[PDB]
């Protein structure tokens, strides 16, 4: 099992970083926690 | 030998200023001790905060009629609610105590019965029934002893007799002989049951546990609290009751004694939340 | 010698840090969160929560021995279902909103069908092979179910028949945690060795292994992205491990904290992941520059767990205390 | 509420808490008793004498009182995962094979260190820890065949049943660091049915007064 999971495929950590931070900040507005939300129509409010 | 006024005066200053700040320190810890949970012992233990804060709130009308010019300085209308004020937590203080011993004796002598009726309600219950109980008897012998009433005469007033001149304090110039069996039956029925029942409770609890086999620290600290109680409510209600039945007894009775009694009375505010305060 | 290799490339893949390509980002404020609703059912310590797919409904296990569902939106219950064995440690929400799963003590991942014909809740299934504690169900799908237990392994079973059909195996530690992918087709798991293995839902073997923690693993969660988790072990620590990287991308620790880590969850976007503690406080980290950004600390004894919803509208922590809140 | 569903949701509610405070005023009364062991004392004697997987339950009540004892020799995995889920117990059964102490897996040693181990923990510093000792026809026997001396080198003395039984107790009774706080109740175990259950239920009516004596505030 060692061996086979030696051989596999590995790309560049800034690379990962980079979509990872294009993932959060493409979903930034959507997240209701980081802007917070009006009690307008807030469920729990 | 009776003592002066400005030493009574100081004296009455510095016990409310030490037991205010006591009191509703002690309130604070039962409010939130009950707020996490309620327990049986809490309630008792807020009935008896809320007894010393009325005490303290009753505390300065005394602290300044002690003075020599202090007959009466403040209108006759709250005269019987001061009166009321100030005679209601000496016996409550009493009862809460007798009925938290009885409770814990029902807890020790008899644990599975006790666990089994393990009810908030019934403490609740049984402390109102104490409240109506003791109230009902201060009306009871304000209307039947006190100026005012259907058996009091006519040309009187309401706490007031000055049958030779001025104005005195409810109850401070009382007429020897007149409600001498009504304040005795009072104390009786007030103080000398309930330390009988807590004296029978605690006695009950300490045979119990010298029968458990719990440990020696835990028993030891249980037996220390109870007496710690039970001698906070002796020195505080005890001598007054004294004063009062050997006044009863013959009329002699005359001078600081009753001024000694009212000022030990007035240091059970003071010094019973030093024992039972669940800081 | 494949160990070695393996270090080599791994550190060899290490271009630069995460703090380094996120410098440039603005960082982001304080944030204040209130309970905006308080859930005082339960009678005894809770182990688990899980909410439902539409953000609505959610199920918590408590030690009295029964599981009860919660309309949160309302905060009045619908559901309440008396637990065969007192000690469950575990509990699940179908996807579906039909069925419920727990587990504890009891080898047994009993399952629960809230509709039925007669409108009373009954057992649906009641699945057995485990050798060791219960320490988490979750659902694939209507029929798939994946267990974790105290045997250092893993298995998944189907509902219909009854019996295990694939088993994971290679964990020296027993597992505590595991969490599924957005396509449910790989998960992880996280034991007691310090280590979390990546499985596989079709054909069940470790393709990657992520180790580094100075403790055992307690708590473990997926990016919403998928391509990524962050685990949460004992030594006061949460580390965000990247699955195409096959390392550790960036730690979040502090001095102030010593408290081991009950739960963790990410929040919609992934930005901000918040961690249980046990010192009844819940921090609210950075995933992209390991600042806190606020404390929860409207518990009591420990938040023994806490999850986040889907659309991220809210945040439920639950603790040992009877009382659980909802933060928004 | 002034639509139909939703009185009916406030109703059900309603009814649902109900049922939990009945089944809490149920489980407040109820005893609860944990049964340890190392070795081959996981399996207690206490389950076989009233006959004649996880977690296995067992159900008998004495003298109007009910008692849950659970078992977890099948709970072979890490002890510290799952020793914070029995938490609250009214007691704990403890049981040493006094007659192990001359075979090796060492026996006794492994029963004091996870005497030790349970004694001291952060979990189980308020509940009361009951120690039962079995085997004593056995072990008087193995003492008067084989010499004691080989389990305890520092030990010296005799080889009577009674000083050896004694020394064992305050060797077992000793191990915990906190004497103040923690009480153990030793016991033999005999052939007798009616003497370990009585021990049990002196021991659990104990815990109850103490507990009593705690919320009534003479802790
Ligand atoms: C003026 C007050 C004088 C006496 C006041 C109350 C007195 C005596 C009450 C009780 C003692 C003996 C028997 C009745 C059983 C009673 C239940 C009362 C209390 C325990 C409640 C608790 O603490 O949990």
């Amino acid at each position: 099992q060692l061996k086979m999971e030696a051989n596999i495929d590995r790309i560049k950590v800034s690379k990962a970083a980079a979509d990872l931070m294009a993932y959060c900040e493409a979903h930034a507005k959507e997240d209701p926690l980081l802007t917070p939300v009006p009690a307008s129509e807030n469920p729990f409010r | 030998m009776d003592l002066p006024p400005q030493l009574s005066f100081g004296l009455y200053v510095a016990a409310f200023a030490l037991g205010f700040p006591l009191n509703v320190l002690a309130i604070r810890g039962a409010t939130a001790h009950a707020r996490l949970r309620l327990t049986p012992s809490l309630v008792y233990a807020l009935n008896l905060g809320c007894s010393d804060l009325l005490l303290t709130v009753s505390l300065p009308l005394k602290a300044v009629e002690a003075l020599a010019s202090g007959a009466w300085p403040l209108p006759a209308s709250l005269c019987p609610v001061f009166a009321v004020a100030h005679f209601f937590p000496l016996y409550a203080g009493g009862g809460f105590l007798a009925a938290l011993s009885a409770g814990r004796y029902l807890g020790a002598a008899f644990p599975l019965g006790y666990q089994a009726f393990r009810r908030p309600c019934y403490s609740w219950g049984v402390c109102a029934a104490i409240w109506a109980l003791v109230l009902c008897h201060l009306g009871l012998v304000f209307g039947l002893e006190a100026p005012g009433g259907w058996l009091d005469h006519s040309n009187t007033s309401l706490g007031i007799n000055t049958p030779v001149n001025g104005s005195p304090v409810c109850l401070e110039a009382w007429d020897p002989a007149s409600a001498g069996p009504a304040r005795f039956s009072l104390s009786l029925l007030l103080f000398f049951l309930p330390l009988a029942i807590t004296a029978f409770c605690y006695v009950g609890c300490l045979r119990a546990l010298a029968r458990s086999g719990l440990t020696h620290r835990r028993k030891l600290r249980a037996a220390w609290v109870a007496g710690g109680a039970l001698l906070t409510l002796l020195l505080c209600v005890g001598p007054y009751n004294a004063s009062n039945v050997a006044s009863f007894l013959y009329p002699n009775l005359g001078g600081s004694w009753r001024k000694l009694g009212l000022i030990t009375g007035a240091w059970s505010v003071v010094l019973n939340p030093l024992v039972t305060g669940y800081l | 010698q494949l160990k070695n290799q393996i270090r080599d490339a791994r550190k060899a893949c290490a271009d630069a840090t995460l703090s380094q390509i996120t410098n440039n980002i603005d960082p982001v404020g304080r944030i204040q969160m209130r309970t905006r609703r308080t859930l005082r059912g339960h009678l005894a310590k809770i182990y688990a929560m899980h909410w439902g797919t539409d953000s609505r409904l959610l199920v918590s296990a408590s030690q009295d021995g029964k599981l009860i569902i919660w309309d949160s939106y309302t905060t009045n219950k619908v559901h309440a279902i008396p637990l065969r064995s007192s000690w469950v440690m575990t509990c699940a929400y179908a996807p579906s909103g039909n069925y419920v799963a727990c587990g504890g003590l009891d080898n047994i991942c009993s399952i629960y069908n809230l509709k039925t014909r007669e409108g009373n809740v009954r057992v649906s299934r009641e699945l057995a092979g485990h050798t060791g504690y219960l320490s988490c169900c979750r659902f694939l799908d209507d029929n798939q179910i994946v267990t974790s237990s105290g045997d250092t392994t893993c298995a998944l079973w189907d509902i219909e028949t009854g019996q295990q059909t694939t088993t994971f195996t290679g964990h020296t530690g027993d597992v505590m945690s595991l969490s599924l992918a957005p396509d449910t087709r790989l998960f992880v798991s996280g034991a007691c060795d310090a280590s979390a293995k990546l499985w596989d839902v079709r054909e069940g073997m470790c393709r990657q292994t992520f180790t580094g923690h100075e403790s055992d693993i307690n708590a473990i969660c997926f990016f919403p992205n998928g391509n990524a988790f962050a685990t949460g072990s004992d030594d006061a620590t949460c580390r965000l491990f990247d699955l195409r990287a096959d390392q550790e991308l960036m730690t979040y620790s502090h001095d102030n904290i010593i408290c081991g880590i009950t739960s963790v969850s990410f929040s919609k976007s992934g930005r901000l992941l918040l961690a249980g503690y046990d010192d009844f406080n819940c921090n609210v980290w950075d995933a992209l520059k390991a600042d806190r950004a606020g404390v929860l600390a409207g518990h009591d004894n420990r938040v023994s767990c806490l999850g986040v919803t889907d659309d991220g509208m809210a945040v439920a922590t639950g603790s040992w205390d009877s009382f659980l809140k909802i933060w928004n | 509420t002034l639509s139909a569903e939703d009185k009916a949701a406030v109703e059900r509610s309603k009814m649902i808490d109900r049922n939990l405070r009945e089944d809490g005023e149920k489980a407040a009364r109820e005893v609860k008793l944990l049964l340890l062991g190392a070795g081959e004392s996981g399996k207690c004697t206490i389950v076989k004498q009233m006959k004649i997987t996880g977690i296995v339950e067992t159900h008998f009540t004495f003298k109007d009182l009910h008692f849950k004892m659970f078992d977890v020799t099948a709970q072979r995995s890490e002890r510290k995962k799952w020793i914070h889920c029995f938490e609250g117990v009214t007691a704990i059964i403890f049981c040493v094979a006094l007659s192990d102490y001359d075979l090796v897996l060492n026996r006794m040693h492994a029963s004091m260190k996870l005497f030790d181990s349970i004694c001291n923990n952060k979990w189980f510093t308020d509940t009361s820890i009951i120690l039962f000792l079995n085997k004593k026809d056995l072990f008087e026997e193995k003492i008067k065949k084989s010499p004691l001396t080989i389990c305890y080198p520092e030990y010296a003395g005799s080889n009577t049943y009674e000083e050896a039984a004694a020394y064992i107790q305050c060797q077992f009774e000793d191990l915990n660091k906190r004497k103040d706080t923690k009480e153990i109740y030793t016991h033999f175990t005999c052939s007798t049915d009616t003497k370990n259950v009585q021990f049990v239920f002196d021991a659990v009516t104990d815990v109850i007064i103490k507990n009593n004596l705690k919320d009534c505030g003479l802790f």
